[PDB]
């Protein structure tokens, strides 16, 4: 009921730089009697439980680095990482315990920012084994690129396809901080063999020109 | 004013 | 050391129920309340309810009151949480947690490791592993990409390693996508030196524990 809105949904700041996560509550969560905002900041890395960073908005949980900073009061709050480490790449949640139900913010994805890297684009035809099972999946691979937005356009017989293909993006790589993306165009065996050109066009700001990887039959 | 039973683990003391 | 371990993953069909355990240790169980928070995939944390360890008093979220039931067993120092009338949208990692235990002196916060509850109508099904062959259309200079389609399996997860894990560099196993059939499909790639295709054999090793599936597929050029 007390809506916790975090801003932004995702930020990318470079190593050693400053990270500010904003959080806004639908209702003032400050108790005038004890002079305390009933806010909590949590850190959660993929596949792990959340970790309490800050309680009472600014009070730091034992063992939290001094580069983390909780600030704000009333309805507007801020989590600050003064010098970002790679250990700080996580989703950060603000949390109110002022009234029931306990609510959390939408989370803020904090990512490492690095230089614009171009994607290495590859295309894979359907294996014979799959076509024997009645289905054909064409995979377009975008390897090690940055930033995260890329645009993958499937062209069949040069006709752009739309909302008819499924895409999957990796976590930020631990070593080179890039992303990889796989777009799978799934067609029936008939549909597959009733067309000729299968191409995926890729747009990325690491590319001065959208790249197309094609193949026939 | 804040609900003390929203989180019993928070003792306003 | 205060530890909350909780029950293993559960896969249920819609309309069924799930009871998720939360064993508490390292502290005096009757003193604090255990909360239950669920997190759908890629979603925010959603608080469901708490119960006091010794009293048994409960408070539910309004979204779940009519299906959820948190109970105490002071004998076993364990907390239970029963969500009934399950729905695919209840697919989430369910956490039990001593949320923000702020006592006059020291403060602490402790969560269980997570219980992945998957609500779906799909039956357990092993994956079909298709090779993503390397060719002139999957080569970039001196590097060549090759991979495997792990298609049509339930439930999650599958483990994909390359050459029994001896090939680590450039291996990208993508997050599985939930297809409209209720079955999962993922697809793991690796970029290797393009001439190593004639000297190495490249195997993706697909492990699907829930279906006892161990598939070793050879990726030919
Ligand atoms: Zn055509
Ligand atoms: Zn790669």
């Amino acid at each position: 009921d007390i809506v916790m809105t975090q801003s932004p949904d995702s930020l990318a700041v470079s190593l050693g730089e400053r990270a500010t996560i904003n959080c806004k509550s639908s209702q003032n969560i400050f108790f005038s009697s004890n002079n305390k905002n009933y806010l909590a900041w949590y850190q959660q890395k993929p596949g792990q439980p959340p970790k309490l960073l800050f309680y009472w908005a600014s009070t730091r949980e034992s063992g939290v680095p001094d580069r983390f900073s909780g600030s704000g009061s009333g309805t507007d709050f801020t989590l600050t990482i003064s010098s970002l480490q790679a250990e700080d790449v996580a989703v950060y949640y603000c949390h109110q315990y002022y009234s029931s139900p306990l609510t959390f913010g939408g989370g803020t994805k904090v990512e490492i920012k690095r230089t614009v890297a171009a994607p290495s684009v590859f295309i894979f035809p359907p294996s014979d084994e799959q076509l024997k099972s009645g289905t054909a999946s064409v995979v377009c691979l975008l390897n090690n690129f940055y930033p995260r937005e890329a645009k993958v356009q499937w062209k069949v017989d040069n006709a752009l396809q739309s909302g008819n293909s499924q895409e999957s993006v990796t976590e930020q790589d631990s070593k080179d901080s890039t992303y990889s993306l796989s777009s799978t165009l799934t067609l029936s065996k008939a549909d597959y063999e009733k067309h000729k050109v299968y191409a995926c066009e890729v747009t990325h700001q690491g590319l001065s020109s959208p790249v197309t990887k094609s193949f026939n039959r | 004013n804040p609900d003390p039973n929203a989180n019993p683990n928070v003792d306003p003391n | 050391q205060v530890h909350l371990v909780q029950s293993g993953a559960e896969v249920k069909k819609p309309g069924a129920s799930v009871k998720v355990s939360c064993k508490a240790s390292g502290y005096t169980f009757t003193r604090y309340a255990i909360h239950w928070v669920r997190q759908a995939p890629g979603q925010r944390l959603e608080w469901m309810g708490w119960i006091k360890g010794g009293n048994g008093n409960t408070r539910y979220s309004q979204k779940f009151q009519d299906r959820v039931t948190i109970t105490r067993d002071t004998s076993a120092s364990t907390a239970y949480m029963e969500l009934s009338s399950l729905r695919s949208e209840d697919t989430a990692v369910y956490y039990c947690a001593l949320l923000t235990v702020i006592t006059p002196d020291d403060a602490f916060d402790i969560w269980g490791q997570g219980t992945m509850v998957t609500v779906s109508s799909a039956s357990t099904k092993g994956p079909s592993v298709f090779p993503l062959a390397p060719s002139s259309k999957s080569t970039s200079g001196g590097t060549a990409a090759l991979g495997c389609l792990v298609k049509d399996y339930f439930p999650e997860p599958v483990t994909v390693s390359w050459n029994s894990g001896a090939l680590t560099s450039g291996v990208h196993t993508f997050p599985a996508v939930l297809q409209s059939s209720g079955l999962y499909s993922l697809s793991s790639v690796v970029t290797v030196p393009s001439s190593s295709l004639g000297t190495q054999t490249y195997i993706c090793n697909v492990n699907h524990k829930p279906s006892n599936t161990k598939v070793d597929k050879k990726v030919e050029p």
